[PDB]
């Protein structure tokens, strides 16, 4: 929950940088209008005078230079923390008996893999078993088939 | 959280480690189908280790 | 234990500080308002007049040059103290019983 | 079936294997059980 909501906010600060600086706002000074020729936005015409400085582009802020650097954190956070990988190569039924069923290249030691199938296993070992087991219980213990 | 402007996201660290030594602890002992298996040393005493 | 307080008060600390640097606030001087112009946010129209210097980015602290050094330490520790690893092969029954 | 060098362990891959096969499981499957008990319960051929 908290990666997702500061990805957001560190997301949201990126976004409004962007949402500010392509408004693209021109600061000058006062004797410089010509709102006949500012106005005019035509590839050739516009009046810079009063100076040839009175005219410039408005100093936005520059982007956070750490911002990148959290956002790695929270993909890698992501990655390790939970068995979910971007390129993370899927787990099989084979593997999850023995992990070294692909012993050549397929090793399958890797830190999200293994906290994957440690939760595939409790679910196994938890639910479909117990299931079996009660549906068992079940048909051995009612019925004339 | 010492303050509301501060905003302390909290590094979930022990959790992780937890996790990554449960997982291999598992896949050591839980990994077969079977927990242990009892061996003997002689022939007169094996027909109970089964 | 000491570790995870310790990346806390780290993150905390680069958190706070982009937490400050998206607000942008923007230093000016007095004769330079112009609150409809100012507060108009369009791309154009803007109004940075009274000398065109009146006005300028507030400036935020940079980020401490250190802080990614000390973030990598405590990786590292974390990894080696302990038998965690990223990329980490797990182990199996077989190798327990003999690594070779 | 292509664990040679076609391991296909990638995230999107997987994430679209979930999909198909739950399409499969909830579609294709229920179709043809239903086209049975139809085929079996009228007519006759």
């Amino acid at each position: 929950k908290d990666i997702q909501d500061l990805r957001t906010a560190l997301v949201r600060g990126y976004i409004d940088n962007v949402n500010n600086a392509n408004y693209g706002r021109y600061k000058a000074l006062v004797g410089a209008y010509d709102r006949r020729s500012l106005l005019d936005n035509r590839p050739g015409g516009v009046v810079e005078m009063e100076r040839q400085d009175a005219i410039d582009l408005f100093p936005y802020h520059n982007l956070p230079q750490g911002i990148d650097g959290l956002l790695g954190m929270s993909e890698e956070l992501k990655e390790t923390r939970t068995g979910v990988t971007k390129l993370g190569m899927g787990i099989n039924p084979d593997v999850f008996k023995n992990d070294n069923a692909y012993a050549t290249v397929g090793l399958m030691m890797n830190a999200a893999q293994n906290r994957l199938r440690m939760v595939c296993r409790n679910i196994a070992h938890n639910g479909m078993v117990e299931l079996m087991r009660g549906i068992y219980n079940l048909i051995r213990e009612n019925g004339e088939v | 959280p010492v303050t509301a402007g501060s905003s302390s996201w909290v590094d979930r660290t022990v959790w992780e480690s937890v996790n990554g030594t449960l997982q291999d602890i598992i896949n050591v002992f839980c990994s077969g189908d079977e927990a242990v298996t009892f061996v003997a040393d002689n022939q007169q005493d094996s027909d109970a280790a089964d």
